[PDB]
């Protein structure tokens, strides 16, 4: 019984291999884009105001 | 015949590994080196929910970025009002055990559920003016880690059977069962796509699914120990996992493996709960030792430490707007820093 | 303060509420349940899908027991819901070495050092018309000495002991025939004992 | 040697020699003893917990207030700092007497009912600080009388800053020191004998750490005991002999007065002995060290 | 489901004293703070008296402190003593729960009939009646002498309408809310001291008079009174 989900297991690993897979360096960049991108909406980063801070 | 298809299995892992391999032209932590560092970043104890009588094991922030919702083992899941620190609501939980909370985006429904096998709906908005249980989700032979909605309608739970379900609050019938993990899935985490998500189960792997499909669509290794967090980067194309091996690690959707890991020789306890900010530049990552390191999601190295619990951290929650970071630990207090 | 002052007063009401409900609750004792399966907890939870929690009340003490053995899961990932838990019952069926090696991986875990475990025997006859016919070497072949009851009752007894390496706690070992009504007793006694011993601890002077 | 009258009252004191010859030395070991205890105590610091905390508060108050009686002895009964500082070093140590003895006896009665009746309800630290608080009010209440005091007094060639002489009137300072053993001796031996019969009948007894608790429990005693004890006796002597022979001759009293002072040094140095509650009784501030 | 009856009522002669009972069932009428609101027989609301969960707080109006008494097994009761002449009125029986986000004074009594034999704040409708057309817009606005913009931020105008033979239901409420039950054709305006609840697709039944509240402080204001009617 062994071999229904071996089949099962070889099938995943068969079906998940054919996934297309882009250059790390680009993806890299591109999550540094979009971080650098929102470093002026991050009130964590950047210290908040007292005058718009909320948790006074 | 099995032993054939192993051996086909071991060589689909290897082709795995030489696709992998071969993508890795470069590393993160030589294409952040550019970047100016942080530096320094200090926060204070700006609130302090009391109230709690026994040990918080998750609070998840409301969608406008007031209510949170905390369980304990005194059975109640009060809903602060963070603002103001006033107590909104008191729930009263059937069964003293309580293991995972989680909150509507319209601010209507709130989850719970525990040891109890069952994944509770509660209603909020009740023309009876009192909180009532809306549906009692049974189906999971193992306890409910962690549940989160994808609307008002539909919520995914990953429990202690290895197995993630689709529920259906309207009708209480799971409608799509994910499944192919080997230990207990210990955490789950809705994309801002809300398309797909993740379960890092007790395995050391972090599945990928698709909740339409549902199919495992990618897969994930490399950590050491059991995964106890997780959450996606805010771009959605990466995602961090805390591994109870001291370290937590940033995987990549199209890359396929673990970019930067996240390591330093003064640590020994195991991560409890790590999310990102709204801009993805820290990693407020809780602790087991004491403490809540936040660290620099490209540069690898720590900018600061938010020590201020009297006991381990079990959950961590960075508003939608982030403009506050709330932390509960097993000391039945809650706290809310900025 | 335009309509605030109505919301602190439902925050204050609420609050005295749950402060009421942990003043209440505070006074119940709580005991995690253990064992193999078909060891006898059953019959003594008679005595007095999910986690199955019985409560008792003997000599104005709310008893809460939990049968946690129902669990088809890790034990690690969530052994620390009952860290705080007063004590910690133990049931070895002697009927018939898989109740020691649990023993042995519940008394070293890291979240149960400073709590003793109470050791309960069950079926002390069935074991004892047992050991008449087959010696106790069957179960445990490093046994040697005289086939009776009172010697192999007393090496299961010394086995047991030696799982344990934490000093702070102590095995408070009862030996019951599944047929009489003294376990709450017993139970009540060990119980208060561990009580009176945590007290100590918190005095400085234990 | 001599007499004085004060408070409308034949009011016998003397000014020997031996006393700054023997009391400086072992105030000196004490206090030094004491000091390097107490602030290591307090830098490292429940209800018991709280009345440990409060307790050896009193004793860094007295042991503060200590190095003025070595100035006012080493300058052979002379004390130049004035009115109010004698009178306010008279009130700060009988508040520190005082509230040291209730507290050992509160830290007693804690036990008892932690021992041998653990499902008490009294088994909230609001409550605890308010009873501290209560405490120490009735100890400020008890003791204001010494403050309303007129002192020094010059006679000869010293200033006398004493409340502890010879003296004939019935002040309610001495039935205080009198009520201060008579009482908490017997509320301490009650509870040590409940807590040692408690202990021993519920079988407990063949631990080695429950043997070492009981001979820590009762050394606390023992130690009480043996540093108060001459000192009421003493007292008891001096009303004796004030009765059985009126004031008509202060001539035997010289011998008496040094015993009186020497075995008064006896409170100084059981205060100065307070790291045996703390430290030897629990391995943890071991662990702390 | 929710339902609230209320009775007590009749002639009643001048200088005596009458008790009238509001009987609740279908909630969790324990944690709600139920109100007390009187309506003349040719005129506009006015209100009584405030009693909030567990009677932490009462409060009353003006010409009413001293005279009555509001007291709360699901059932409140308002004690009567020494009628006026112009004490003759009919009485609502409001229930109101107080949380961020909650939805006050939303659902109202039935209400019995009655017969007999300057530095707080204030607020005007500048309209009375004003003809209006099904298929158009209408829009009522009142105003108020101290701007309703508090410190937290949220502005506090509340807008009720009752249809002829009916007791009032609340429409919008904080000024920029909808209530629940309320369809989407209502809509609120205005800020700080002007107000406007703007109506588009006027359908039939939506014939009635308007009344704003104010709940900065009590005693609580209403408007005059305006009534929209058909044509
Ligand atoms: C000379 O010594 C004193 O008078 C002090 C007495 C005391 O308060 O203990």
């Amino acid at each position: 019984a062994s071999i229904a989900q071996a089949r099962k297991l070889v099938e995943q690993l068969k079906m998940e291999a054919n996934i297309d897979r882009i250059k790390v360096s680009k993806a890299a960049a591109d999550l540094m884009a979009y971080c650098e991108a929102h470093a002026k909406e991050d009130p964590l980063l950047t210290p908040v105001p007292a005058s718009e801070n909320p948790f006074r | 015949e099995l032993d054939q298809l192993r051996q086909e299995a071991e060589q689909l892992k290897n082709q795995i590994r030489d696709a992998r391999k071969a993508c890795a032209d470069a590393t993160l932590s030589q294409i952040t080196n550019n970047i100016d560092p942080v530096g320094r970043i200090q926060m204070r104890t700006r609130r302090t929910l009391r109230g709690h009588l026994a040990k918080i094991y998750a609070m998840h922030w409301g969608t406008d970025s007031r209510l949170l919702v905390s369980a304990s083992q005194d059975g109640k899941l009060i809903i602060w009002d963070s603002y103001t620190t006033n107590k909104v609501h008191a729930i009263p939980l059937r069964s003293s055990w309580v293991m995972t909370c989680a909150y509507a985006p319209s601010g209507n429904y709130v989850a719970c559920g525990g040891l109890d096998n069952i994944c509770s709906i509660y209603n909020l908005k009740t023309r009876e003016g009192n909180v009532r249980v809306s549906r009692e989700l049974a189906g999971h032979t193992g306890y409910l880690s962690c549940c989160r909605f994808l609307d008002d309608n539909q919520i995914v739970t990953s429990s202690g059977d290895t197995t993630c379900a689709l529920w259906d609050i309207e009708t209480g019938q799971q409608t799509t069962t994910f499944t192919g993990h080997t230990g207990d899935v210990m955490s789950l985490s809705l994309a801002p796509d809300t398309r797909l998500f993740v379960s890092g189960a007790c395995d050391a792997s972090a599945k990928l699914w698709d909740v339409r499909e549902g199919m495992c669509r990618q897969t994930f290794t490399g950590h050491e120990s059991d995964i106890n967090a997780i959450c996606f980067f805010p771009n959605g194309n990466a995602f961090a996992t805390g591994s109870d091996d001291a370290t937590c690690r940033l995987f990549d959707l199209r890359a396929d493996q673990e970019l930067m890991t996240y390591s330093h020789d003064n640590i020994i306890c195991g991560i409890t709960s790590v999310s990102f900010s709204k801009s993805g530049r820290l990693l407020l990552a809780g602790y087991d030792d004491f403490n809540c390191n936040v660290w620099d999601a490209l540069k690898a190295d720590r900018a600061g430490v938010l020590a201020g619990h009297d006991n381990r951290v079990s959950c961590l929650g960075v508003t939608d707007d982030g403009m506050a970071v709330a932390t509960g630990s097993w000391d039945s207090f809650l706290k809310i820093w900025n | 303060s335009a309509e605030e002052r109505a919301a602190l007063e439902r925050s204050k009401a609420i609050e005295k509420n749950l402060k009421e409900d942990g003043i209440s609750a505070a006074k119940d004792v709580k005991l995690l349940l253990l064992g193999a399966d078909n060891s006898g907890k059953s019959t003594i939870v008679k005595q007095m899908t999910g986690i199955v929690e019985t409560h008792f009340t003997f000599k104005n003490l709310h008893f809460r027991l939990f049968d946690v053995g129902g669990q088809r899961s890790e034990r690690k990932k969530w052994i620390h819901c009952f860290e705080d838990v007063t004590a910690i019952i133990f049931c070895v069926d002697l009927s018939d070495h898989e109740s020691l090696m649990l023993f042995d991986s519940i008394c070293n875990n890291k979240f149960f050092i400073d709590t003793s475990i109470i050791l309960f025997l069950n079926k002390k006859d069935l074991f004892g018309e047992k050991i008449k016919k087959s010696p106790l070497t069957i179960c445990f072949p490093e046994y040697t000495g005289p086939n009776t009851y009172e010697d192999a009752a007393a090496y299961i007894q010394a086995q047991f002991e030696s799982k344990n390496r934490s000093p702070n706690k102590e095995i408070y070992c009862h030996m019951t025939c599944a047929t009489d009504t003294n376990n709450a007793q017993v139970i009540f006694d060990a119980v208060t004992d561990i009580i009176i011993a945590n007290n100590l601890r918190g005095c400085g002077l234990y | 040697d001599h007499f004085l009258e004060i408070d409308k009252k034949n009011c016998c004191v003397f000014r020997d020699d031996f006393i700054v010859k023997v009391l400086p030395p072992v105030l000196g070991l004490e206090f030094i003893f004491g000091l390097l205890g107490n602030g290591l105590a307090l830098w490292i610091f429940k209800s018991s917990r709280i009345f440990l905390f409060n307790l050896a508060v009193a004793d860094f108050l007295l042991i503060i207030c200590l190095p003025f009686l070595m100035d006012n002895y080493v300058r052979r009964w002379d004390w130049k700092f004035g009115d109010i500082p004698c009178r306010l070093m008279l009130f700060m140590l009988a508040m520190n007497r005082q509230g040291s003895i209730i507290f050992l006896t509160v830290v007693a009665v804690d036990r008892y009912f932690r021992v041998v009746h653990p499902h008490h309800a009294l088994n909230s630290n609001r409550t605890a600080a308010i009873i501290s608080c209560l405490l120490w009010g009735i100890t400020i209440g008890l003791t204001v009388h010494l403050l309303k005091k007129k002192m020094p007094i010059q006679n000869g060639g010293a200033n006398l800053c004493s409340s502890f002489s010879i003296c004939h009137t019935f002040q309610w300072h001495e039935a205080m020191f009198l009520l201060e053993f008579f009482l908490p001796l017997g509320i301490i031996l009650f509870c040590s004998a409940r807590i040692i019969w408690s202990l021993r009948q519920r079988q407990m007894d063949r631990h080695a750490k429950i043997k070492r608790a009981i001979t820590f429990i009762m050394v606390v005693a023992i130690v009480f005991v043996i540093c108060f004890l001459p000192s009421v006796v003493v007292r008891i002597r001096i009303f004796w002999l004030l009765h059985t022979s009126g004031t008509q001759n202060c001539e035997v009293y010289r011998s008496v007065d040094l015993a009186f002072f020497i075995t008064l040094s006896f409170t100084y140095m059981n205060s100065m002995l307070d790291p045996v509650v703390y430290y030897f009784s629990s391995p943890s501030f071991p662990n702390f060290f | 489901d929710v339902q609230l009856v209320e009775s007590g009522g009749g002639l009643v002669q001048p200088g005596g004293s009458r008790k009238l009972s509001c009987s609740a069932s279908g909630f969790a009428f324990s944690s709600f703070g139920m109100h007390w609101v009187r309506q003349a027989p040719e005129k506009g609301l006015e209100w009584v008296a405030y009693i909030s969960s567990g009677s932490g707080t009462i409060y009353y109006a003006d010409t009413v402190k001293g005279r009555f008494t509001i007291s709360r097994k699901n059932t409140l009761f308002l004690q009567m003593t020494s009628l006026r002449s112009e004490d003759t009125a009919m009485y609502y029986c409001v229930r109101s729960i107080y949380y961020y986000g909650s939805s006050p004074f939303d659902f109202w009594g039935q209400g019995t009939t009655l017969t007999v034999s300057g530095s707080d704040i204030v607020m005007t409708q500048a309209t009375s009646s004003v003809p209006v057309t099904p298929g158009e817009s209408v829009s009522i606005s009142c105003r108020s002498s101290k701007s309703l913009l508090h410190s937290n931020g949220n502005t506090y105008l509340y807008w009720f309408l009752q249809r002829p033979g009916q007791s009032p239901q609340l429409l919008i409420y904080r000024m920029s809310n909808l209530a629940s039950g309320v369809p989407d054709r209502f809509s609120g305006s205005g800020s700080g001291t002007a107000f406007t609840l703007t109506i588009s697709r006027l359908e039939a039944e939506d014939v009635g008079v308007y009344y704003c509240m104010q709940h900065l402080e009590y005693p609580l204001t209403f408007g005059a009174g305006t009534k929209l009617e058909l044509k």
